[PDB]
DNA sequence: CCGGCACTGGAACAGGATGTATATATGTGACACGTGCCTGGAGACTAGGGAGTAATCCCCTTGGCGGTTAAAACGCGGGGGACAGCGCGTACGTGCGTTTAAGCGGTGCTAGAGCTGTCTACGACCAATTGAGCGGCCTCGGCACCGGGATTCTCCAGGGGATCCGG
DNA sequence: CCGGATCCCCTGGAGAATCCCGGTGCCGAGGCCGCTCAATTGGTCGTAGACAGCTCTAGCACCGCTTAAACGCACGTACGCGCTGTCCCCCGCGTTTTAACCGCCAAGGGGATTACTCCCTAGTCTCCAGGCACGTGTCACATATATACATCCTGTTCCAGTGCCGG
């Protein structure tokens, strides 16, 4: 079970689901949450920092909330998985997003996992979400190769799923055992005022304050590809343009420059002139506590 | 006989409350007797500090967080001050 | 012309300011730094002028105890120029 | 009032050395000096601030800065 | 008195060893000997700079005074 | 001449950047400032990713105007 | 007269806040002692002390033992970067000091 | 010497800002075959034809954020000196013990 | 009648209140009850320290030709003398400065 | 307004005792009423302690004179408390 | 009476105390003059704790003493009181 | 026949001493040493074994923190052997000394 | 101009030796839970002073503005010190045989830790009151600053003084 | 054999820093007066502990046995300490600039003060149950033993250098 570190970006989303085989889904940043979006149908995908501090000294919590969802059979009906593997949470969001919507063109493997997994209880319908060989295999092509010689505490982010399954908006995260509702919506938005404001709430309530207190979150909306929209050409120009230059950085983000770093130093090295520029380009200042050289040497006796 | 005061029972206590499955043995359970003793003394001291700068004759609330937050650094001294703003609330309300 | 050697004028100083008690870090720039520091703990907060100068020279202690410890650390690394790496180690030893 | 941290000026910090006993002084150390300044006012405003907060008052007193500097050790002689 | 330069390839002849003879020995050598090396130690390395342009010895890895000096052959 | 920089949560923040610098500094600055790595952020204008090794004056952004800064980490 | 119940547990406290208006009347700290102080300063107390055991009990996990030794308070203070300076200058019997290790360092994401 | 030092943490490459130690005026400083042949470890997105049909860099292709990051992670594992063989050798056994293990649940995933 | 109301200084023959003493202690809240000798034996001890700083800081002052005590000779005396630099080694004294501590390594060869 | 408690006189007194014609400055003389306060604060917190660790709810010679040999080093101490008994022993003749 | 027993803190303990401090390599000089530093830190405490027994009217040290005389120094010890 | 280099044993100590919390010095002669030392100040004194216990565990923990500090004062001065100039710095920069 | 045969050093690898983590089995002392009780915590009620609050005075803090430099900033030559390389030798790490005494276990004594009862003197509390100490004013001498010499410390230039070279 | 010219140590003089003397002014240090408030003196009363007596306990002393560890010696080796070299970076100095500071003025903010009241906790009484000392069952682990794996160290092997000589 590999399942590497995957990397929270926009066009890495949109070609992981375009993997997935889904044809009429993306996602897209959104930049200020009082600004208002065309068309929101999707969930939201929220990046927070979590840290087990708070969990630790806030110990009674496994009780049942206010929030919480107390029958099960919504629950079932709808998709909602837990963590049981270590570095699916990008996955479980995404896939929380795409399995309870409507009026999608489903991949045929997601499509015929989604008939499968219709009606299951969260713990074993994750289980087996997680024991998908595509789905590990278009988690790590996405994903980052440099993270995996590192093993050769630590600043861990997770993924929150806002989704409206009944006309009610749901919250699905990864590590919580159960979802909690606190959606009221329904009366005259299109669900997207209520997420931006629990979105503020929720950053109100993690510093509430001034100082930065480890500014770190991330949300993004699941929307209909563009594409289409703009098909049925400015906007069909800059739609390709971006979808081409996201490619380009997927495929650039993939691939490990250790070997090229090395040939490139290794050669410039043999040519001879290395010793000249690598002593003009100097970051840290010299004569200052700290030992550099052994550029051209042995040290062996 | 006389008997001695501690804390055994009730740091026990918490401990069944955080780790049902964990025990200590009585070699730091002194040990941790010392620190509360420790952490106790130098609060009151604090508190007790505070309240005569300020012509103060007696020890409140807001003395003891004072204490709290001159005393335990970083999000330690928050933590503290919450789950004691939330204990004097309990106790008020009831 | 005349150019005194690197060091005769240090040692000068060295000897002069050792000698004498006035305020080395300038006070209105200080005083903008405590003001501005203390906005982040609370906001409209006002300073007598007291206060600014005894956080002044104790500021003043602190940091020259700090460079005779930094000294002192690269004397003993059979060194003369105070360096970063000094007054880690100072602070370190010193459990700051 | 922000990036008021350069007041500290560079022959601030060079008399602060020689006051110390200090020939020669590195250069990026000068930046160094600072920051350490920087966390030594932050170790004790917050707690003359407290100090403020503790008696119903909005301005910072010398006494309350005096006591600040005697919590943690450097005590202070001249202002209470 | 008599000039460094002959003591000194007798220094470094003596040592019969393919490995050169570093500036330390020449100074125990000439203290042995009985020579001034204290107070002229500085000159001793002009005396190098009056042979190591002529060819006589050549350092080995060093450079400069430092180093090992080895005859050429 | 000055800048605002915006987050995805509101809060502003304040640089010095001169028209004809270029994206790297600005980045340098914001790590200086606040710590987080310079390849974890990106800075946007009017809704448009910036790309890196261009200069201010390539997209034209005025004095004492807007900026957001999307902030790109890892995860799951 | 109602039935008697510990203000402790009025408060939903673990420790004894009798015990600490009690020490602090007989300490002298001040002619006067609060109400509410004795509760606020018992729920510090309880505070600390379950982050300790806490951190302990993990430290205990790690090394595969049910029970807590100096050992693991030792280690369980000096790894936490908070309760490192609030204790930095006490001793801890048979604790030792903290070994140059790198497993600390270990994202897990799991239930 | 003889070798360029690689290993230990000893050499200036980690204390050296690889972004300006490459760049695209010193990769167009090179010979011809040799950028050809380094051209060959590059994904196919940096990749084009021009009007010679020979392999060119785009603009962007060295000098991305992508690139720098790689390189400052270049940079710090240099510090933490994983590159030498004294550790190579236990990273390479350590990477191929987990083939071994992982026999037992290759039929069931 | 009513004898007459002697200070508890002078029946003790110490310079140092001994009545302020016994009130600060009281009102200090170190302990339910003062005796009756622990204010004198403090006033004293008190007294004692200061009448040793101020001899040594005018000894200083003479050997600086001032006849008015200052900061600065305040700061001489105490450091000056290994029990005072040890008594208060941990505090900071205003407009006091340093004492003149040039290392041998520091003068010129 | 309120009148303010300070050992000017007496450290001025002490001064011309030992040194007549020697006097001091407004800033030394805060700095020495700053020291005898610190002095005695820390003194009557070592007496308090000492009490109240041997159970005792008052404060003697006995626990002053602990204070001063813990505080003060060596001969300052052994002076000091010379001094102190002899204060004592004239309180008590007369 | 019992004189001069400082060579009791021998020089395999001194090394072992510095592998635990991780000290690698240890001079021959270090032992002389850590074993005097130990010896003041033994009187500055055994003084403290002297006089803390004799406020007491007692003539055995007890932990307690021990433990209040390493706290005056601020270098209190935990496991032995309160 | 076969035996370690320098700086592997120590190494291995180290780890040994690092992962134990053990007594290092022995208990009678500190015990001892504790005694003679109690003889300047008071004459016939007796010690309780907490007492001594607790002696001996807070020695070794400053022995142990004096000997950090030197060891990061020698890394500082770059040399791996400890001196006692360096345990002159430690003790000035700790104050003890000054 | 140049390469098969006769010499070496140096990176890589294999095998023995050592230390350590892992898998079971012991028996054990210390940890966890039940029990008697007794004393300290809790429920009620009172009262008296410390604290909360309103109004007010003015000390002091904040804000601003005009000069005046004292001091910070920037630029350049360069001296010398930070850093690197090399060599050495001696001081320390590692190992082994030996001697020491540390540690464990049982025995015995007893001087002192700790608890208790009396009763006494010592300290808290309140009135009267009065002298010492605090607050405000004044003046005159000690010190900061000024300037002029005179002495002292620094550094570069001139020159006695030891030394290898060539007809 | 004895005239060249290079580098080393001493003194002298120019130049900057600082002591040393004396004048001037200014401002605060100490003395004095008025007041007021709290320290003294007197007396009473409550109880903290001083002291003597009893108990018991753990600290000291001593003995023996076992073996873990310290000691001393040997030997190797590698690391700290010169010694030298380099080179580049702060130091010192000159010129520019720039804002700190002194002085003044003004507004008002809240810090401190006084009064009023009110309610909150010390104090006392009585009840009762929470936790402490004690006893006892049980299991977590310190220990022991055997085995396999990870390091360490050294001895051996394969690949890259010189040195020779006539088509």
């Amino acid at each position: 079970k590999g399942w590497l570190e995957l990397e929270s970006d926009p066009g890495l989303f949109t070609l992981l689901v375009e993997d997935f085989g889904v044809k009429g889904v993306q996602v897209e940043e959104i930049y200020d949450l009082q600004s208002k979006c065309q068309g929101p149908v999707y969930g939201f995908i929220f990046l927070f920092k979590w840290i087990e501090e708070r969990r630790s000294r806030r110990k009674v919590s496994t009780l049942v909330d206010d929030t919480s969802v107390i029958d099960d059979d919504i629950v079932n009906n709808m998709f909602f998985a837990h963590q049981l593997i270590p570095n699916s949470s990008a996955t479980h969001a995404l896939l929380s997003v795409l399995l309870n919507c409507s009026s999608v063109d489903l991949g045929p493997t997601l499509s015929r996992m989604k008939d499968f997994t219709k009606g299951f209880s969260p713990e074993s319908k994750g289980y087996a979400i997680g024991n998908a060989p595509e789905l590990a295999k278009a988690h790590n092509s996405h994903a980052r190769p440099e993270p995996r010689h590192l093993p050769e505490t630590m600043e861990a982010f997770h993924f929150v799923s806002y989704v409206p399954i009944t006309g009610r908006l749901f919250e699905l995260d990864g590590l919580k055992v159960y979802p909690i509702d606190h959606g009221p919506w329904g009366e005259d938005e299109e669900w997207t005022d209520k997420a931006r404001r629990v979105i503020m709430e929720r950053i109100g309530l993690a510093t509430a304050g001034e100082p930065y207190h480890d500014i770190r979150f991330n949300l993004m909306a699941v929307v209909p590809d563009r594409r289409i929209k703009y098909e049925a050409e400015a906007c069909l120009k800059e739609e390709v343009e971006k979808r081409k230059k996201f490619k380009i950085d997927d495929q650039r983000r993939t691939h490990n420059y250790d070997e090229f770093i090395c040939t490139f130093i290794s050669m410039l090295a043999q040519e001879g002139m290395l010793a000249n520029l690598v002593e003009q380009n100097i970051s840290v200042r010299r004569r200052q506590g700290v030992s550099i050289g052994r550029l051209h040497k042995q040290r062996k006796p | 006989r006389s008997r001695k005061e501690s804390y055994s029972i009730y740091v026990y206590k918490v401990l069944k409350q955080v780790h049902p499955d964990t025990g200590i043995s009585s070699k730091a359970m002194g040990i941790m007797n010392s620190f509360v003793n420790d952490i106790f003394e130098r609060i009151a001291g604090e508190a007790s500090r505070l309240a005569h700068y300020n012509k103060r004759s007696t020890i409140t609330s807001r003395e003891i967080q004072t204490a709290v937050r001159l005393l335990l650094p970083g999000e330690l001294a928050k933590h503290a001050v919450s789950e004691g703003t939330k204990a004097v609330t309990k106790y008020t309300s009831s | 012309p005349h150019r005194y050697r690197p060091g005769t004028v240090a040692l000068r100083e060295i000897r002069r300011y050792q000698k004498s008690t006035e305020l080395l870090i300038r006070k209105l720039p200080f005083q903008r730094l405590v003001r501005e520091i203390a906005q982040d703990f609370k906001t409209d907060l006002r300073f007598q002028s007291s206060a600014v100068m005894a956080l002044q020279e104790a500021c003043e202690a602190y940091l020259v105890g700090l460079f005779e410890d930094t000294n002192l650390c690269a004397i003993h690394a059979k060194r003369v120029t105070i360096m970063p790496k000094d007054i880690q180690l100072a602070r370190r030893i010193r459990g700051e | 009032l922000r990036d008021n941290i350069q007041g500290i000026t560079k022959p601030a910090i060079r008399r602060l050395a020689r006051r110390g006993g200090v020939k020669r002084i590195s250069g990026l150390i000068y930046e160094e000096t600072r920051g350490v300044l920087k966390v030594f006012l932050e170790n004790v405003i917050r707690d003359a601030v407290t100090y403020t907060e503790h008696a119903k008052r909005k301005t910072v007193t010398a006494m309350d800065v005096v006591y600040a500097l005697k919590r943690q050790g450097r005590t202070l002689y001249g202002f209470g | 008195g008599p000039p460094v330069s002959e003591l000194i390839t007798k220094a470094v002849a003596a040592s019969k060893e393919r490995s050169g003879v570093s500036l330390a020995a020449l100074k125990k050598a000439l203290a042995a000997a009985g020579y001034d090396v204290e107070k002229n130690n500085s000159r001793i390395k002009l005396g190098l700079k009056s042979l190591v342009s002529k060819g006589t010895l050549v350092q080995t890895k060093g450079t400069g005074a430092s180093g090992s000096f080895k005859l050429n052959k | 001449m000055q800048i605002f920089v915006k987050t995805l949560t509101g809060k502003t923040i304040t640089l010095e950047v001169e028209p004809s610098d270029t994206i790297e500094n600005v980045k340098a600055k914001i790590q200086d400032k606040e710590g987080i790595p310079p390849d974890q952020q990106r800075l946007i204008f009017a809704g448009k990713q910036l790309e890196d090794g261009r200069t201010l004056s390539d997209y034209n952004i005025q004095k004492e105007s807007t900026l957001h800064l999307v902030l790109r980490l890892r995860g799951g | 007269r109602a039935k008697a119940k510990t203000r402790s547990s009025r408060a939903g406290l673990q420790f004894p806040v009798g015990r600490v208006h009690r020490l602090l009347r007989k300490g002298n700290y001040s002619e006067r002692v609060g109400a509410g102080a004795p509760v606020y300063l018992a729920a510090v107390l309880e505070y600390l002390t379950a982050e300790i055991l806490e951190l302990a009990g993990n430290a205990a996990r790690d090394n595969k033992k049910t029970r807590i030794i100096p050992r693991h308070l030792q280690l369980a203070i000096r790894n936490d970067e908070e309760l490192n300076k609030l204790l930095g200058k006490v001793t801890i019997a048979q604790g030792g000091v903290l070994p140059n290790i790198q497993a600390v360092l270990l994202p897990k994401k799991t239930e | 010497g003889e070798e360029i030092d690689f290993e230990t943490p000893g050499s200036i490459l980690v204390n050296t800002n690889l972004r300006a130690l490459i760049n695209s005026r010193t990769f167009h400083a090179l010979p011809s075959h040799f950028q050809q042949q380094l051209l060959f470890l590059l994904p196919e997105v940096d990749r084009q034809v021009g009007t010679d049909g020979l392999l060119r860099l785009s603009s962007s292709a060295l000098n991305n954020e992508f690139f720098t990051h790689a390189a400052q992670s270049w940079r710090e594992r240099l510090a933490d000196g994983e590159f030498t063989h004294e550790m190579q050798v236990r990273i390479r056994q350590e990477m191929e013990k987990e083939k071994k293990v992982e026999q037992w649940k290759e039929k069931f995933f």
